[PDB]
């Protein structure tokens, strides 16, 4: 009876909601559309292994 | 699936639970008021965790779960911006709700 | 500052105006100009979706912070010498407008002068 | 159809062979059998009607007013029965049976398929609605009201007929499937202009438009508390059904014969509302409320638009449940205390704590706060009317404004504050009062989850 | 999922970086989404499984309702009452379907706005573009009809652009 | 929008200068920031003034608090002519209002600073009214004006409440949440500054005058 | 909580603790029963003064309609008692 | 922590709220004069304020007004 | 409030609430206490300096020029008690204020709950309805045939009479009922 | 001496600063007492109704039944058509649906001869 | 008296503004042509910027 709280106000929703957007509305297309990840020169593209150049040699200015 | 739109969903959800629990026997009880504070600081705390993912790779999203109606070629859908606005003040909302609450438990003690 | 005094207090015809400026041409009273020159290319910049404004000739530096900044996520301590960086190129930048800006008006100066004094001894 | 119409016919041998105790329960719970086979309406299917037979068919337009039709009946016989108990049983058998006629006058009207039966059975509403109001009215205007409302409808009707079947000459018809087939242009002649005004003005004064209204204060607030229920609810509204069905032959000369109803409707929307801002009287104020919503509705009906006609049907039956639901919760303190005077009993939270959570509820949704429904029919309608001019928006806003202004000084006036200390006898609330609020107060509240099923043939 | 066709909902191929960390801290967002996982994914993952199990030995289907093309308003006679019934309702079927490629269409631009984020004002066009042309088109077809739109107003709208047409065709070989 | 917002924040701090209830000093208070917040709107600086809602939350919260504390301890007075020497008496409430009144008037590296500070910056180093700008300056002085009323009426020199005592702050719950606040309004600045993509161009050149001007007006 | 209740005993204690400290009061020959003008030959201004500094001890003031009449120090504790809700 | 009323003397105090009101001014001074220390630019500013009137005609272009 | 007004108010009376107003709003300006004294005894020295005027016209003049003078220098924002007519906690606990009358209402189950109470109501009820009659012969026996003058009640004179009309004050609900 | 206080119709005049209070007549005495007898004959009506224990309802009063009649129904009986009253009636009645008319039909004309010349920019306004 | 003043005032503001001594800030690709609404069929006039 310690933890009874965090099992029943918090796991048992966060269990309908996953198992609501998972199986549910994500049946459907575009309602849950995120902003694609920055992508930066160096970078390891982990769908494809694409790797994307360096950017162009700065004249280092130090 | 991602953990992002659960618990953004499940951060606005379980704060509607006391709402729910309003015709309880807890409502008629001197529990009530520690119970709402209980659930705004683990809403807080379940916050958390989204502003953190933002904070590591500038995650956001949009959630269109409910289609409400279709009105000819105008679709109203229950939709959630989960951007950089969303997720850095519902935390802070939370911080300070949490804190105005624990001050009322003592403020209107009376009442 | 005092540039507004001069412009609003005294002659605004000497004075350059903000919004309509550089009116002469660049190579004007330069004999070689060499063209800006840009690091960071459109692809580059439109997969880091920096800003519409963040695009300018600081944007290289601006990529590198960012990249350190989700690389080193818990420590947000360490991205100190990319955000020196941007902030020296940026001041670089704003040093660069403020030159053309006294270019400018020491050009529009000269110009006055030059032409009311050439007209000065062609009146006798 | 006549699975409707049946059942509400046997209601009345029912009701006239019951044992004297027994009148009540029997109507009401058949009352609530027949709602709920009504309710099997509700299955319309886009392209066209369901057209049951010659005689009989229905729309998304009728069928969420037959339902609330059905609804209404069992509410205002729970309402009814309190004020009545003092009364002989062959006379409160007589109450039942007019309500009951009524409701099968409204139920055929609302069905008909041929608009001279419509028009009949349009104007046999009417002599129930008299006889309740001067006969069980309980202030000496009554009788002047039951003229009022007799005289303002059939001076709009006895042309609206007179026009009816000039058509039926030159069309050969009056079947509504073969006069929305066979429609055809209205020149520009004065012949036609007053063709549209017989058609019109009578579905004109049945709303009412603002200068024709002046028999809706006196017939509802002298009426009793059933008749002020089906007089707000449904009668305004065969108005404007009337209307959504005959402007398809008054094409295009709506296009200029509805500016001066137009501006007839929202000037005196603003003035029906700031008439609520100074009235003494309870039920005078949710009368006006009625005048200024209905307004609303006129603007929709007569710009003829597809958002226009979703938000009139929308405003319409929201503002059926909250108006009714506005004059039992006035009439409660009515009983209570005896007087309409606003003002008389005051700080009735402190004595009434449920019953003030449901005049707060209702004057919410008489404000039209999101996401009911009444705002949902609102906003489409001022969508429509910012489309047909902007400057609209500037009548539209100042009666929100004014909306609001009235309904929490309402519900501050009779709620807050400190209770007047002679008044010492009022009682908690019956069983029955509270029941009846929540009959009104949760299907409207439920109507938000599918909005649809009220947002008529042009959803 | 496999459940709506890719070609109707387009998306591009999801392009996302590899983790390079470059501090000894530990990440905090890849903890707690390995708890996550382990204390949510996976219960709701097997009850997901139970009920697919029981979905699988209850299998039945249902049908695509498809409707034959009927003539429509522009070969009915003046008075013939079930031809203009038929082409009515086969109008108000097209109706509905044109409305619902203006909402898939409408759907494609809302999911690129989003999923572009900062760059979405070039990327995109293409969108914007086929909404631009799918809107015009449905605007010339149904706009400015009313209250009560019919297959014979339509009808009337598309003669009286057809005659400007032509009337400003003529005007224009002439010039 | 920005001219709004200037005619805003310059009227409700010369508003908040002379009035005696503690509770519409601070509420006039909040009214000058939400002006601050439109002007930062109008020249085009929306993610700054994001960042001054989130900082001003916390310390403008914390302030209610400490007002509310002084009222329910002296029998529910809100008028500050009636408030004596708090500092003394009520001191961990006295540390949270100085502490939020710092906040509050742009006391470097605390959370009011590293929003406040910038959005003067980007006023005064942009193409904008001049009265507007005059305005929001005029506004930043007299916003260390009313905190100054605040703290020198309520805190300071003799009591002037009726003689029976009744001062107590000694509840965890109010402890307990003023303090979580107060670390808020201490470090919320800091952190959310420093762990928050770039989305503006920052001012990196500016004279030296124009850089110190926020701190010379609150000094005034 | 908040401030205890209060009694008669209590009210009684300050209002001559406040008499007390005026000035234009002898305070060894004040008593609960003084009429402050037949006894202690003051005028109407001190008792207009003794109700303010009444008012200022309870935090509540006085309308000047019932702050006329009173004249003893028992009166005031009496009107403070009645208004207070205090009965022991 | 049970506190009487004193009429008209100054209140009783604990130590706990002496100890924790010290110790968070304390902080918030701690606080300021390390970020100052290290973080000074942000008050001071990092980059000097260019003079226009120090830069030569050569190198922003004009001509000596003969031409 | 306890006193029954009476027809207009003497020269005396007004003269003395004008110097509590005058003393009340220079409080209000002059915060502090020792000031505030000083400037106290001023305004009782200028006060006191025509407190022994015999014609009653001067004395007249002069409370008009003190009454203007209060009034173009009073406080805007005068301190106010917190439960005085313009105070912050003025009708603060009238929601929480129940007239007893509700308690016949209360079902047999609410007042199984409380029974000795309930004893105590009867037995008030009791004495209310035993006193009334003698309370309204008491009324109209004291009462001149012109009607009352003054709102002004007698109190009870024999042996175990209540004074007239006391119900309604006797049994208000409290200052502070929850 | 010092600045003067007028008054106005929403802030009026202080009853310290009204000369009527301070040139008394002993006729304004006998007034004054003639009012507070009628208040207090009326206080006295109202008080053996309130503290009567057998008394259950509203005590009713005939001022609040005076008032809401006077406001409703004695209004009609007491109008007289006269040159005040028709103008202020044809103006507050008919000029705001003229004014209204004019402001709305010249907008419309004006946006339907805009529509007319196809330079309106009616790009995605499908809805309507 | 005071609202017209400061209506006078902020119209005299938007006369004589204030800004600070530079020239406008200058974007590499022809002013960012294709980002800000693209149209890259259509040879956009181009904007060059020097080195000062
Ligand atoms: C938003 C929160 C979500 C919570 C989730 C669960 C909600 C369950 C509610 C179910 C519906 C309520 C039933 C209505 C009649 C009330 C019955 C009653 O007598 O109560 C006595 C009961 C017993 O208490 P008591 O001590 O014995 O004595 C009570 C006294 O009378 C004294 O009682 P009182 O003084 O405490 O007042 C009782 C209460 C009850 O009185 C009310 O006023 C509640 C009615 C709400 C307003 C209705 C008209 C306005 C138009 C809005 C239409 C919403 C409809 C949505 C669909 C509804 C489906 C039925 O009033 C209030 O507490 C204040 C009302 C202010 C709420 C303002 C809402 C604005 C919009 C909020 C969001 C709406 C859309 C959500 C989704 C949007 C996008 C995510 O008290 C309660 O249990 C309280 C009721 C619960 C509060 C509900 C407030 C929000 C819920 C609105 C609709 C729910 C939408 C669910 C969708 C998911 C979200
Ligand atoms: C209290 C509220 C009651 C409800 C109010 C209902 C409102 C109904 C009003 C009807 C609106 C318009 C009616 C007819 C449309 C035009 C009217 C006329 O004024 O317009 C001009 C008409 O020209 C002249 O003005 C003739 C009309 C003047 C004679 C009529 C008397 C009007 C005086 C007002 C009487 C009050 C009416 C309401 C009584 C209660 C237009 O000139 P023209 O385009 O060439 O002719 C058009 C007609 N054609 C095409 C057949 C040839
Ligand atoms: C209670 C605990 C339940 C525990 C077991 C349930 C676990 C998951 C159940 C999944 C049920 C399947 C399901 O919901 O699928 C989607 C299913 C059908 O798809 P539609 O979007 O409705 O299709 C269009 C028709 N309008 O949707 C649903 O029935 C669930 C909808 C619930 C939405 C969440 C609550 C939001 C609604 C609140 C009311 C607000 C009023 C209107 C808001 C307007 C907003 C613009
Ligand atoms: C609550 C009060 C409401 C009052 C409503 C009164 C207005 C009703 C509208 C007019 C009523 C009678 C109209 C007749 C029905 C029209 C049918 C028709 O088309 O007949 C016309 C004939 O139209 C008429 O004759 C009608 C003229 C009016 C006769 C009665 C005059 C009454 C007063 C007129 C103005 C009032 C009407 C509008 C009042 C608005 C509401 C106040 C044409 O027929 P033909 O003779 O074959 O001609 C074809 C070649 N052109
Ligand atoms: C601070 C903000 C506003 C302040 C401005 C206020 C200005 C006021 C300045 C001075 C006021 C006057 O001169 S006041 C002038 C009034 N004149 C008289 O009163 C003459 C006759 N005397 C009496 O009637 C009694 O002695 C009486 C005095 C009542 C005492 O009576 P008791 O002994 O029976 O109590």
């Amino acid at each position: 009876r310690h933890s009874i709280f965090a099992v029943t106000h918090v796991l048992i929703p966060v269990w309908i909601i996953h198992y609501y957007l998972k199986y549910h509305v994500t049946a459907k297309p575009y309602t849950v559309v995120e902003r694609k990840p920055r992508i930066f020169p160096g970078d390891t593209i982990l769908e494809t292994g694409e790797v994307i150049p360096l950017m162009k040699e700065f004249p280092d200015q130090h | 699936m991602n953990p992002f739109a659960s618990l953004t969903l499940t951060t606005l959800t379980i704060l509607t639970i006391p709402i729910m629990m309003s015709n309880s026997n807890i409502y008629k009880t001197n529990l009530y008021p520690n119970y709402v504070k209980t659930t705004v600081s683990y809403a807080f705390t379940l916050s958390l965790v989204p502003l953190l993912m933002f904070m590591h790779t500038g995650q956001e999203m949009i959630i269109s779960n409910w289609h409400w109606m279709t009105l000819q070629t105008v679709e109203l859908s229950l939709s959630f911006k989960m951007d950089y606005f969303s997720v850095m003040f519902i935390p802070v909302a939370l911080f300070v709700t949490w804190s105005i609450m624990e001050f009322s438990m003592w403020y209107m003690h009376s009442d | 500052g005092a540039h507004l005094a001069r412009r609003y207090l005294g002659d605004a015809s000497k004075e350059p105006d903000p919004l309509r400026m550089p009116t002469f041409p660049p190579d004007y009273g330069f004999p070689e100009r060499k063209e800006r020159e840009m690091v960071a290319t459109q692809q580059e910049m439109n997969d880091a979706q920096l800003m519409l404004q963040q695009r300018d000739y600081c944007a290289h530096y601006l990529i590198q912070l960012l990249k350190c900044k989700r690389d080193s996520f818990p420590n947000f301590l360490a991205c100190k010498h990319e955000q020196h960086d941007w902030d020296y190129c940026e001041h670089l930048d704003y040093v660069k407008r403020m030159k053309e800006f006294e270019r400018e008006r020491r050009l529009l100066q000269r110009k006055k002068r030059r032409e009311q004094r050439e007209a000065e001894m062609a009146r006798g | 159809m006549l699975k409707i119409i049946i059942p509400t016919t046997m209601l009345l041998p029912m009701t006239w062979m019951s044992k004297h105790n027994m009148i009540w329960i029997n109507a009401t719970v058949h009352s609530l059998l027949i709602s709920l086979i009504s309710l099997s309406l509700l299955n319309q299917l886009g392209e066209n009607s369901l057209n049951f037979s010659l005689t009989f068919f229905s729309d998304s337009l009728s069928a969420p007013l037959l339902v609330l039709t059905t609804w209404l009946l069992p509410l205002m016989l729970m309402a009814s029965q309190s004020h009545l108990s003092k009364e002989t049983t062959t006379r409160k058998k007589l109450y039942i049976t007019m309500l009951i006629l009524l409701q099968l006058f409204l139920i055929m009207t609302f069905t008909a398929t041929e608009l001279i039966l419509f028009y009949i059975l349009f104007e046999a509403t009417l002599v129930p609605t008299l006889i309740i109001i001067t006969r069980w009215g309980n202030q000496t205007e009554r009788l002047n009201a039951g003229l009022y409302f007799l005289f303002y409808t059939l001076a709009g009707s006895l042309p609206l007929l007179v026009a009816l079947v000039y058509i039926q000459n030159t069309t050969g018809s009056l079947n509504f499937l073969i006069i929305h087939y066979w429609s055809h242009p209205l020149s520009n002649s004065w012949s036609n202009i007053f063709m549209w005004l017989a058609c019109i003005m009578a579905f004109m004064v049945k709303m009412p438009l603002y200068g024709l209204h002046l028999w809706l204060p006196k017939a509802h607030v002298e009426a009793p508390i059933a008749g002020s229920m089906v007089l707000a609810a449904v009668l305004l509204k065969l108005g404007g059904y009337g209307m959504m069905r005959i402007t398809t032959i008054l094409n295009p000369l709506t296009n200029y014969m509805a500016y001066p109803f137009l501006m007839l409707s929202m000037w005196g929307m603003i003035m029906t509302s700031s008439i609520c801002l100074r009235q003494t009287d309870l039920k005078s104020l949710i009368a006006y409320s009625s005048v200024s919503h209905m307004a609303l509705v006129i603007v929709a009906i007569m710009i003829q638009t597809p958002w226009s006609f979703m938000g009139a049907t929308a405003l319409m039956i929201a503002h059926g449940l909250t108006s009714s639901m506005l004059f039992c919760l006035a009439n409660t303190n009515y009983e209570r205390v005896h007087s309409r005077t606003m003002i008389l009993a005051r700080g009735l939270q402190t004595l009434l704590p449920l019953m003030a959570t449901w005049w707060l509820v209702a004057s919410l949704t008489n404000l039209a706060l999101p996401p009911s429904i009444n705002l949902i029919g609102e906003l489409f309608i001022i969508t429509a009317s910012f489309s047909w001019s902007n400057i609209t928006i500037i009548l539209m806003g100042m009666n929100m404004m004014i909306t609001a202004l009235y309904s929490l000084y309402m519900l501050i006036t009779t709620q807050r504050g400190k209770y007047t200390h002679h008044i010492n006898n009022i009682k908690p609330s019956f069983t029955r009062e509270n029941a009846l609020m929540a009959l009104h107060i949760l299907p409207l509240l439920l109507l938000t989850l599918n909005p649809k099923m009220i947002l008529g043939p042009l959803y | 999922p496999d459940s709506w066709d890719k070609d109707v909902y387009p998306e591009p191929p999801r392009r996302t970086p590899a983790p390079a960390p470059q501090t000894s801290l530990p990440n905090p967002v890849t903890y707690l989404t390995k708890i996550f996982d382990l204390l949510v994914d996976r219960p709701v993952t097997l009850a997901r499984e139970f009920i697919e199990q029981q979905h699988a030995k209850n299998r039945y289907y249902y049908y695509h309702r498809e409707f034959r093309r009927v003539p429509d308003i522009t070969e009915c006679e003046e008075k013939d009452i079930l031809c203009m019934f038929e082409a009515e309702m086969q109008w108000r079927r097209d109706y509905k379907v044109d409305q619902e490629i203006v909402n898939i269409i409408q759907e494609r631009l809302k999911a690129c706005q989003q999923r572009e984020g900062e760059s979405y004002r070039q990327n995109c066009a293409k969108e914007l573009e086929q909404f631009t042309q799918v809107s015009k088109a449905f605007q010339d077809r149904y706009s400015d009809l009313g209250a009560h739109y019919s297959a014979r107003k339509c009808l009337a709208k598309q003669k009286q652009r057809m005659l400007a047409e032509r009337k400003a065709a003529k005007e224009a070989a002439a010039a | 929008t920005l001219c709004l917002g200037a005619i805003t924040t310059l009227f409700t701090a010369l508003c908040a200068i002379t009035q005696n209830d503690i509770k519409k000093i601070v509420a006039f208070s909040t009214s000058s920031q939400l002006g601050l917040m439109m002007v930062t709107i109008g020249i085009n600086q929306p993610h700054l003034a994001f960042l001054h809602i989130c900082m001003h939350a916390f310390f403008k919260a914390m302030l209610f608090m400490c007002s509310g504390s002084i009222i329910h301890s002296l029998n529910d007075e809100q008028d500050i002519r009636k408030m004596g020497g708090l500092y003394k008496a009520m001191p961990f409430t006295t540390t949270a209002l100085i502490i939020g009144s710092l906040a509050l008037t742009g006391m470097p590296y605390l959370t009011g600073f590293y929003s406040k500070d910038l959005i003067i910056e980007a006023v005064n180093m942009s193409y904008t009214n001049a009265w507007a700008l005059l305005m929001t300056l005029i506004a930043t002085s007299l916003t260390a004006a009313y905190s100054t009323r605040i703290i020198f009426f309520a805190f300071l020199g003799k009591p002037r409440f009726p003689p029976l005592v009744l001062i107590n702050e000694n509840n965890p719950l109010l402890i307990n949440s003023i303090k979580r606040l107060l670390i808020g309004s201490i470090f919320a600045g800091f952190i959310i500054s420093n762990n928050i993509p770039p989305m503006t161009v920052p001012n990196t050149t500016m004279p030296l005058y124009m850089k110190m001007t926020a701190l010379i007006v609150t000094i005034m | 909580s908040d401030a205890p209740p209060l009694t008669l005993e209590a009210i009684k204690d300050r209002v001559l603790y406040v008499l007390k400290l005026y000035d234009k009061i002898d305070p060894e020959k004040l008593s609960v029963n003084s009429h402050f003008m037949k006894d202690l030959g003051l005028d109407s201004l001190d008792q207009v003064e003794i109700i303010m500094a009444m008012e200022d001890e309870f935090g509540f003031e006085i309308p000047d309609i019932d702050a006329e009449k009173l004249m003893c120090p028992q009166e005031i504790v009496d009107y403070i008692a009645d208004k207070k809700d205090v009965y022991e | 922590v049970h506190i009487e009323p004193r009429y008209r003397q100054f209140p009783q105090l604990t130590r706990s709220q002496l100890i924790q009101a010290e110790f968070f001014s304390a902080t918030m001074w701690f606080w300021i004069l390390w970020r100052f220390w290290h973080d000074s630019d942000a008050v001071l500013g990092h980059f000097p304020y260019p003079d226009p009137s120090q830069w030569t005609d050569e190198e922003l272009g004009i001509l000596p007004d003969d031409e | 409030a306890f006193s029954a007004p009476a027809a207009y108010l003497t020269h005396q009376q007004k003269v003395l609430r004008l110097y509590k107003r005058a003393l009340r709003h220079l409080e209000s300006w002059c915060v502090h206490r020792d000031k505030y004294r000083y400037f106290a005894c001023l305004m009782r020295a200028r006060f006191d300096e025509h407190k022994n005027e015999k014609d009653m016209v001067k004395a007249t003049q002069l409370l008009r020029q003190a009454e203007e003078e209060f009034w173009y220098g009073q406080h805007p924002q005068p301190y106010i008690f917190p439960e005085s007519p313009g105070g912050t906690s003025y009708e603060r606990y009238e929601c929480y204020k129940v007239p007893e009358w509700c308690l016949d209402d209360w079902h047999p189950s609410e007042k199984a709950m409380y029974p000795d109470y309930f004893a105590k109501r009867e037995q008030w009820k009791r004495l209310r309805r035993e006193s009334w009659e003698r309370e309204v012969k008491q009324l109209q026996e004291e009462t001149p045939p012109g009607g009352p003058r003054t709102e002004a009640l007698p109190p009870a004179r024999k042996e175990g009479d209540l004074p007239p009309l006391w119900w309604h004050i006797v049994t208000r609900p409290r200052e502070r009922p929850m | 001496s010092f600045p003067k206080y007028k008054p106005s119709r929403l802030a009026t005049l202080p009853a310290t600063l009204d000369p009527a209070e301070y040139d008394i007549s002993p006729e304004t005495r006998k007034a004054q007492a003639e009012r507070l007898a009628i208040r207090s004959r009326l206080k006295r009506e109202y008080l053996l109704q309130y503290n009567d224990p057998n008394r259950l309802g509203v005590i009713e009063d005939p001022a609040l039944i005076r008032w809401t009649y006077a406001r409703s129904a004695n209004i009609y009986p007491n109008f007289r058509p006269t040159p005040k009253t028709s103008l202020l009636g044809a103006l507050f009645g008919i000029g705001p649906l003229f004014f209204w008319y004019y402001v709305f039909k010249t907008d419309r004309d004006k946006k339907e001869k805009l529509i007319q010349e196809g330079k309106l920019d009616q790009t995605f306004n499908i809805s309507y | 008296g005071f609202v017209a003043f400061m209506l006078f005032m902020f119209w005299v503001g938007e006369i004589y503004p204030s800004y600070q001594p530079v020239g406008p800030k200058q974007y590499p690709y022809n002013d960012l042509y294709l980002e800000r609404g693209g149209d890259p069929t259509k040879e956009p006039e181009p904007v060059v910027h020097y080195e000062i």
